[PDB]
């Protein structure tokens, strides 16, 4: 699969931002995508988590009550809608679908997106 | 002329008992190394155990018996090897059903470890031979659990460090394994009773019973992972594994200590401790303290080593030990067949898909209405 995101830039505090991540190529076999993030000086961070077959959602603490990820399965897409944003959100978004199938690997999540900016300040 | 088959059985026995990472799993499934949802666990992999060990209960039984009990205890020392290779580098929800397939042939193949001494030994030293592979196994699991708290404690070892010990030492496992006698008769192939009232009224309250405490002691790391996440607190999950195995060890020795006839208070003895299990069942659920969490657990476990000792102590007074393999696998057989049924309705994703937080105020009420059919059936 080839995860390409959209939806990424600078909003002041307060707006809000959906991202997208259109999922092709391969689509047949994905049973969860997240969302990920790297704030600057930082290390990724789970943000999010949806399964494909069902629905059933899976949030950070920290992120939790604001932030919600749904599936398109029609269209393959994967969306994150972030509410109530504050200048400590900023970083780069990430997409990882864990594919599937029997496997041996360091990760769960197999494939990676190129990231999408968020900027949030004034 | 008895030792070295002993020893070496033995030997196996307490490596492949020996696995500090038990008791931190559910901290390791849902951890950054194979980051897993708790609704996939409990709802999606864990069911595969009771459903495969289903399966591979009969097959294995009548395998043990006819190739002789050595080939089977081989095949669970590589079963062993396998579940903590894919335990270690697999990754996904669909890996993870497989890692629960195969630690159900683990769980189904240990019947040839018990099963081995008897060809092997003379009958005078069977029971104390049982004894000694017996009390070797309690003696590797608490230790092995007293090791995993005090390196995740006084160390800091991560949990990924604690399968690659699990993984050595049931690889060491599967080397004695190879070096024990083969034996020249098994005890049917090579070599009604139920009518009984009271073998069939001691063998269904077994059946049940275990039943139960399966299902409780398979989703309850998943509760103490809910009550208290382990990323945010510490969580003494080793400490308190050793306790309850310790704890467990003592009620069921103290049994057979007190000389009391099982028979005048051999039913009323199964209630009040049938209670106990069914009022600790509650405090795990309705309780937002992990120690009080953890309390119910000892006392759960505790509780209900008290009466399987009594219930199989009753079970086994006149039956032969050529009686005791075909009695007590039609048993294990019909508590997994219990299992199963209570596994597909309320935990399945098929099923209710009930989260372990309320799954507790089924179980906890599953063992109360046991104690009031045992209790109800004093009919006048
Ligand atoms: C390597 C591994 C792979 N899959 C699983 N899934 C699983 C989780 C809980 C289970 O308990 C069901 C009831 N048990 C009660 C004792 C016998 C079975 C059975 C299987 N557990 C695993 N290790 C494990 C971790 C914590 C406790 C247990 S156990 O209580 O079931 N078995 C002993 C550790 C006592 C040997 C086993």
């Amino acid at each position: 699969v080839q995860l390409v995101e959209s939806g990424g830039g600078l909003v002041q505090p307060g707006d809000s931002l959906r991202l997208s991540c259109a999922a092709s190529g391969r689509t047949f076999s994905i049973n969860a995508m997240a969302w990920f993030r790297q704030a600057p000086g930082k290390e990724r961070e789970y943000v999010a988590q949806i399964s494909w077959t069902g629905g059933n959602t899976y949030y950070a603490e920290s992120v939790k009550g604001r932030f919600t990820i749904s599936r398109d399965n029609a269209k393959n897409t994967v969306y994150l809608q972030m509410i109530s944003l504050k200048p400590e959100d900023t970083a780069v978004y990430y997409c990882a679908a864990d594919s599937g199938g029997i496997r041996l690997g360091a990760s769960r999540w197999n494939y990676w997106g190129q990231g999408t900016q968020v900027t949030v300040s004034s | 002329s008895w030792i070295y088959p002993t020893v070496i059985l033995c030997l196996f026995g307490f490596f492949s008992m020996m696995r500090p990472s038990e008791p931190f799993l559910i901290p390791y499934l849902s951890g950054p190394d194979k980051q897993l949802t708790s609704a996939e666990i409990t709802n999606e992999i864990f069911p595969v155990w009771t459903y495969s060990y289903l399966v591979l209960l009969l097959p294995v039984f009548v395998l043990t018996d006819y190739v002789r009990y050595k080939p089977v205890i081989i095949l669970q020392g590589i079963s062993f090897i396998i579940t903590w290779l894919l335990l270690l580098f697999g990754q996904g929800v669909k890996t993870m059903q497989v890692v629960e397939f195969f630690y159900g042939m683990v769980t189904a193949a240990e019947v040839a470890y018990y099963a081995y001494i008897y060809s092997v030994v003379s009958p005078e030293h069977y029971q104390r031979v049982s004894g000694y592979c017996r009390s070797v196994t309690l003696a590797a699991y608490t230790a092995g659990s007293v090791l995993a708290q005090l390196l995740v404690s006084l160390a800091q070892m991560s949990y990924f460090y604690l399968n690659v010990i699990s993984l050595a030492s049931v690889s060491v496992a599967f080397l004695f394994s190879l070096f024990l006698p083969m034996p020249k008769k098994s005890m049917f192939f090579h070599a009604e009773c139920y009518s009984s009232k009271r073998l069939f009224y001691w063998s269904l309250w077994w059946a049940f019973a275990t039943a139960g405490f399966n299902q409780v002691l398979n989703y309850v790391q998943i509760l103490w992972d809910y009550k208290a996440p382990s990323q945010d607190s510490s969580i003494y999950n080793g400490a308190v594994e050793a306790i309850a195995t310790f704890g467990g060890a003592v009620a069921a020795f103290a049994v057979g200590y007190v000389k009391v006839n099982w028979d005048l208070l051999g039913e009323l003895a199964l209630v009040v401790f049938s209670v106990v299990n069914a009022g600790s069942l509650f405090l795990m659920h309705y309780t937002a303290n992990i120690w009080a969490c953890y309390a119910g657990y000892l006392i759960f476990k505790s509780s209900y080593m008290l009466l399987i000792t009594i219930a199989v102590f009753q079970i086994a007074v006149n039956l032969n030990v050529e009686r005791y393999a075909l009695v007590f696998g039609i048993n294990t057989f019909i508590a997994l067949v219990i299992q199963t049924i209570m596994t597909v309705i309320v935990v399945d994703q098929r099923g209710l898909n009930l989260p372990v937080s309320i799954q507790f105020l089924v179980y906890g009420s599953y063992f109360a209405v046991i104690a009031g059919i045992f209790l109800m059936r004093s009919m006048y």
